[PDB]
RNA sequence: AGACAACCUGGCGAACUGAAACAUCUUAGUAGCCAGAGGAAAAGAAAGCAAAAGCGAUUCCCGUAGUAGCGGCGAGCGAA
RNA sequence: AUCCCGUGUGAAUCAGCAAGGACCACCUUGCAAGGCUAAAUACUCCUGGGUGACCGAUAGCGAAGUAGUACCGUGAGGGA
RNA sequence: CUGACCGCGUGCCUGUUGAAGAAUGAGCCGGCGACUCAUAGGCAGUGGCUUGGUUAAGGGAACCCACCGGAGCCGUAGCGA
RNA sequence: AACCCAGAGCUAGCUGGUUCUCCCCGAAAUGCGUUGAGGCGCAGCAGUUGACUGGACAUCUAGGGGUAAAGCACUGUUUCG
RNA sequence: GGCCAGUGAGACGAUGGGGGAUAAGCUUCAUCGUCGAGAGGGAAACAGCCCGGAUCACCAGCUAAGGCCCCUAAAUGACC
RNA sequence: CGGUAGGGGAGCGUUCCGUGUUAGGGAGAAACGCGUGCGUGAGCCGCGUUGGACGAAGCGGAAGCGAGAAUGUCGGCUUG
RNA sequence: UCGGAGAGAGGCUCGGUGAAAUAGACAUGUCUGUGAAGAUGCGGACUACCUGCACCUGGACAGAAAGACCCUAUGAAGCU
RNA sequence: UUCGCCCAUUAAAGCGGUACGUGAGCUGGGUUCAGAACGUCGUGAGACAGUUCGGUCCAUAUCCGGUGUGGGCGUUAGAG
């Protein structure tokens, strides 16, 4: 516990009369002071500036959108051959603390570290690398299904079209 | 928590009051006064306590100036002096102003040695 | 519901901060007037540079939230 | 009529100077015309911005008969001085803080 | 029928101020006035949220979050 | 978009109608144009208990005695 | 305690390039009288944990407080509109 | 452009004031921009804290230059022959 | 680099100059010194000239600038 | 080891809380007045032919915490 | 011109009652010099016993607060 | 009005400083304050180093300074 400065109580003390701001003018007036960005009028250094790409237009800011694990955090952890990976068994652990956005999010694994185990892992997505290195290993590589995205019939039909087209056409 | 300032006040200024005894007038009354009086008091006490070195050799050079003349028709403070050096002794001007004043004789026979040296 | 401070959000549609914590703006001048602007004047207007260490208070202290290292 | 415009000062003249060291790129002189010529290891610019293409030292000469031209020359630097006073005092400097360092937690009581 | 501190609901509804001027904006649907009712009032039993997985009238607190956004894209305002 | 009002026009009934942030298709959710409802929440002219790193007569309520008194003001009001 | 006479000695504050100023302010004395609090952001110093850290509201033998309460939040991946 | 009360502790880049002691270090009155000029932003020059460093004070050498002096080779100017 | 201040009215003096009348204790720049923010001594008194940068005590000593008839410290010294 | 603006370090004191319904105190507390006492100072320690009931030190905590300046402000009393 | 005398109300003395603006402290000379460039207060000279009372108004940049004039303020209001 | 012009004299009707010497001694203008009118400028509110008529400066002398007039004390015993 550090004492405080009580300022203007005499000049012997510390900050006496003036109390340390000098002179007058603005800065040594009481009450709110002037903007933090404001520079004196001449035109402030956010303002001559121009606004950042995707932002300036009101395109949608980018986001997370799985958890990233790399093999590293995988190695450190106790995990024994046979074990299930996927996400509860990375809370359980605790190496990943998922906050509210992270909780209703998917997994996805990346590459780094050189794994030594045999492991059996359930992830909604891999990097290459990741899944070349595992499927080297000796892993598992259970991927998990996303949700449906809703499609009306029409397209559909569409889609479906171009399958018999290429089914018809190989065989 | 209400604080009074109380005594803390009254203690300093009678401190201070205590200093100022004997200043005439209202010195000696006004606390207001007082305070700025007792500053320049405790100024030119240090102020002289600088000066009175300088005074008490202005006083001593003074008399043992005069105490010499009175031998010598050609006599100085400062021929002296330059005698007192060249013949190695180390009384300095406290002592021989007051060796003038006390013992007279005395000084009549340093100048005597000086002089049967400087012979 | 005491206060919290908040963004100020004409320069946080500005500025940004790279990974590792230093802070980036763009450069000023690609708009208009194009055509009577070097190509090789135009290129160098287009990158991001690290904003200068002098208005790194302003800016800072305008945008609380934004994480930050002046490399201690 | 009425004056008192004028331009702020360009900043031309002679950035570095003869016998001292240039990277590549490095620029030699800025210049309004040609005032110097361009030697040898040396570019010229549009504005006539004269600039090093290699490292080294940079020196003037006479063009001939009147003019002048600035060239570049790679050096040597073998002669590090082992013993001298340059190196005595910058070494005492390094000995001094490791020491007074060591000192530190190297202290009893 | 009148009286009734604050709270509450409805009705009218500013200005200084901030923006280093000011007009859009801010102050603020604040103060003030008027009317009304209660120990609380108002809101309230999905023509509601959500997103392809689910919830299950209203109010209040924590959080999401000073986030998405709004904005002479300025000062600022600011959710779900 | 959703919501609610002036002026004018002006539908459909479950094979419907509305909502899902212009709008259209599809799917999901819901049933406007009749009402009423407790609690959790806000407040102190107060009542009863309790506590106080709250005041102690220039403080604490403006008011420890005629205190909204004396006095001042035509009056609203000021006010020891 | 008094004070013959000698020496030295241009009130205080404020504010100014600069003042004893004939520059402002105070009749004198005693009281009252000013960088405060809440909430956030940054930084520093101290602790606590680092089998990552921490709980918010809420509950509590009235308060405090034991013991709960992991919802959140900070740190573990960036680049890119 | 009445008065009283309320918003209201309005607002005042302005003036006044801002209270105990000792120790260490210690400026500036410049540049740029400003509806700016007695204000403010950044830089310059304090303090405290870290990280790298090896200088500073002297001594000699080397660079480029177009001032003082000097000159009439150019540009002007000028007297007489 | 971090954290975090004041300052952004300067004054004269030496030197280089511009404006002005090679006027101004004028004005405006450049390289320096002092004052500002510096007490002590010399300058009769006397911010900015000369000496010198005050941790403190001493009724000690040597000097700087400057001085040695009396006021007032030191020669009513010496030789031209 | 001069120092204004200004920054840093180390302290003193006031009222209150913890220890504490403490030690001590009508064999005289706070306060008030005094000191040949001790501190770099803020102050401390001691003393009373005053005063009449409270209240230290230590080790910690908190502020309505220190005044000579505000043409401050309220009382008291001068000058003329 | 060029003033004179007189009467009343004061002034003046004595008894009674008894204010006010003002006021850092005042032990409050002149000349000259200096100095923020007009000094009782700094220097050098000169002059001055202590203290009343009545008169006089040259000084104290005398006294009665924002300077009406000039400028400033991104002040206020009235008016076009 | 500084300036200056004239009349009649006169020995002559000097020029300057003293904050217009002198406004806490007096009085006119001037700071053309608010009313009004003329010329002129301005669409206009209004304006003028244009003119015109009207238009509030107070004062009990503290100190110094002064003109007078006393007391005290000194003048080495006291007096006229
Ligand atoms: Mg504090
Ligand atoms: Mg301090
Ligand atoms: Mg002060
Ligand atoms: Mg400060
Ligand atoms: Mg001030
Ligand atoms: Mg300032
Ligand atoms: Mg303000
Ligand atoms: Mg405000
Ligand atoms: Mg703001
Ligand atoms: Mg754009
Ligand atoms: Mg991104
Ligand atoms: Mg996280
Ligand atoms: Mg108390
Ligand atoms: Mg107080
Ligand atoms: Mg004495
Ligand atoms: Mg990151
Ligand atoms: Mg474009
Ligand atoms: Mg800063
Ligand atoms: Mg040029
Ligand atoms: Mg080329
Ligand atoms: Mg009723
Ligand atoms: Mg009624
Ligand atoms: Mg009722
Ligand atoms: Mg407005
Ligand atoms: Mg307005
Ligand atoms: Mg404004
Ligand atoms: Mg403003
Ligand atoms: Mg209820
Ligand atoms: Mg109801
Ligand atoms: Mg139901
Ligand atoms: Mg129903
Ligand atoms: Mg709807
Ligand atoms: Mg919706
Ligand atoms: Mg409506
Ligand atoms: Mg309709
Ligand atoms: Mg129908
Ligand atoms: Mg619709
Ligand atoms: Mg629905
Ligand atoms: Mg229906
Ligand atoms: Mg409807
Ligand atoms: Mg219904
Ligand atoms: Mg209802
Ligand atoms: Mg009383
Ligand atoms: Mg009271
Ligand atoms: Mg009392
Ligand atoms: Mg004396
Ligand atoms: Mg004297
Ligand atoms: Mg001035
Ligand atoms: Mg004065
Ligand atoms: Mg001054
Ligand atoms: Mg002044
Ligand atoms: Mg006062
Ligand atoms: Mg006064
Ligand atoms: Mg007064
Ligand atoms: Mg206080
Ligand atoms: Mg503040
Ligand atoms: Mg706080
Ligand atoms: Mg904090
Ligand atoms: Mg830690
Ligand atoms: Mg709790
Ligand atoms: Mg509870
Ligand atoms: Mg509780
Ligand atoms: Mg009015
Ligand atoms: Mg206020
Ligand atoms: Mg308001
Ligand atoms: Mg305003
Ligand atoms: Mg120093
Ligand atoms: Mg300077
Ligand atoms: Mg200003
Ligand atoms: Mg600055
Ligand atoms: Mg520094
Ligand atoms: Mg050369
Ligand atoms: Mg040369
Ligand atoms: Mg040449
Ligand atoms: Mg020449
Ligand atoms: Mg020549
Ligand atoms: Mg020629
Ligand atoms: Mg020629
Ligand atoms: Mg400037
Ligand atoms: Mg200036
Ligand atoms: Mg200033
Ligand atoms: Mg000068
Ligand atoms: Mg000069
Ligand atoms: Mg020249
Ligand atoms: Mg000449
Ligand atoms: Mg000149
Ligand atoms: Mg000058
Ligand atoms: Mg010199
Ligand atoms: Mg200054
Ligand atoms: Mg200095
Ligand atoms: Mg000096
Ligand atoms: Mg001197
Ligand atoms: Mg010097
Ligand atoms: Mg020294
Ligand atoms: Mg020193
Ligand atoms: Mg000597
Ligand atoms: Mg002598
Ligand atoms: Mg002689
Ligand atoms: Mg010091
Ligand atoms: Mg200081
Ligand atoms: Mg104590
Ligand atoms: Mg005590
Ligand atoms: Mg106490
Ligand atoms: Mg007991
Ligand atoms: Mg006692
Ligand atoms: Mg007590
Ligand atoms: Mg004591
Ligand atoms: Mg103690
Ligand atoms: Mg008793
Ligand atoms: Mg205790
Ligand atoms: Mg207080
Ligand atoms: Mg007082
Ligand atoms: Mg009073
Ligand atoms: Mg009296
Ligand atoms: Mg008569
Ligand atoms: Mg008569
Ligand atoms: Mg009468
Ligand atoms: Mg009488
Ligand atoms: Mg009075
Ligand atoms: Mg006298
Ligand atoms: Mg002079
Ligand atoms: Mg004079
Ligand atoms: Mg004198
Ligand atoms: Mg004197
Ligand atoms: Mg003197
Ligand atoms: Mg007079
Ligand atoms: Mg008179
Ligand atoms: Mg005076
Ligand atoms: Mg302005
Ligand atoms: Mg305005
Ligand atoms: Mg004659
Ligand atoms: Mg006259
Ligand atoms: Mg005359
Ligand atoms: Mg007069
Ligand atoms: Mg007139
Ligand atoms: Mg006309
Ligand atoms: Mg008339
Ligand atoms: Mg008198
Ligand atoms: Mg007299
Ligand atoms: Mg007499
Ligand atoms: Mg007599
Ligand atoms: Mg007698
Ligand atoms: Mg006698």
């Amino acid at each position: 516990r550090k004492k405080g400065k009580r300022k203007g109580r005499g000049h012997a003390a510390g900050q006496g009369g003036s109390c340390g701001f000098g002179m007058r003018g603005q800065k040594s007036r009481s009450g709110p002071g002037i903007m933090r960005g404001f520079e004196g009028g001449q035109m402030p250094l956010y303002r001559r500036i121009p606004k950042l790409r995707g932002i300036a237009g009101g395109m949608r800011a980018g986001l997370p959108k799985y958890v990233p694990i790399n093999l590293r955090d995988i190695e450190v952890a106790g995990f024994k051959e046979g074990e299930e990976v996927s996400l509860e068994s990375l809370k359980a652990k605790g190496i990943i603390n998922p906050s509210g956005r992270e909780r209703r999010l998917p997994l996805k694994i990346l590459g780094e570290g050189e794994l030594s185990t045999k492991l059996q892992i359930k992830a909604r997505a891999f990097s290459g690398s990741a899944k070349e290195k595992l499927e080297a290993a000796g892993c598992s590589v259970t991927v998990l299904p996303g949700r449906k995205k809703y499609i009306k019939e029409s397209v559909r039909k569409n889609l479906a079209r171009a399958d018999e087209y290429f089914a018809k056409k190989r065989a | 928590t209400r604080v009074k300032r109380g005594y803390i006040a009254r203690r300093r200024r009678k401190k201070i009051r205590f200093f100022a005894s004997s200043f005439r007038g209202a010195h000696s009354r006004l606390t207001r006064t007082i305070a700025q009086q007792k500053i320049r008091a405790l100024v030119s006490a240090h102020r002289d306590r600088d000066r009175q070195k300088r005074d008490f050799r202005r006083l001593w050079i003074t008399r043992i100036n005069a105490a010499i003349r009175e031998r010598g028709v050609y006599y100085n403070y400062s021929k002296f002096i330059h005698d007192l050096y060249k013949r190695q002794l180390l009384l300095n001007r406290k002592i021989l102003a007051q060796i003038a004043i006390l013992n007279p004789n005395c000084i009549y026979m340093i100048y005597n040695e000086i002089i049967k040296k400087e012979d | 519901k005491g206060y919290k401070m908040k963004t100020h959000k004409a320069s946080a549609k500005r500025f940004r901060v790279t990974g590792k914590g230093k802070i980036v703006r763009r450069r000023a001048g690609k708009q208009h007037l194009l055509a009577k602007k070097n190509t090789k004047r135009k290129n160098r207007l287009s990158k991001l540079i690290q904003v200068d260490r002098s208005d790194y208070d302003n800016v800072i202290g305008a945008l609380p939230y934004l994480k930050v290292n002046r490399k201690v | 009529t009425k004056n008192g415009r004028d331009s702020k000062g360009q900043r031309l003249g002679v950035k570095i100077y003869g016998d001292q060291v240039a990277k590549p790129g490095a620029i030699i002189i800025r210049q309004r015309g040609t005032k110097f010529h361009p030697g040898k290891n040396v570019g010229i610019g549009k504005d006539h911005t004269i600039f090093a293409l290699i490292d080294g030292l940079v020196k003037f000469e006479k063009y001939g008969p009147d003019k002048k031209k600035v060239s570049v020359y790679p050096r040597e630097i073998q002669p590090e001085n082992p013993n001298s006073y340059r190196a005595r005092k910058r070494e005492n400097f390094r000995l001094q803080r490791e020491k007074k360092k060591a000192r530190r937690e190297g202290y009893s009581f």
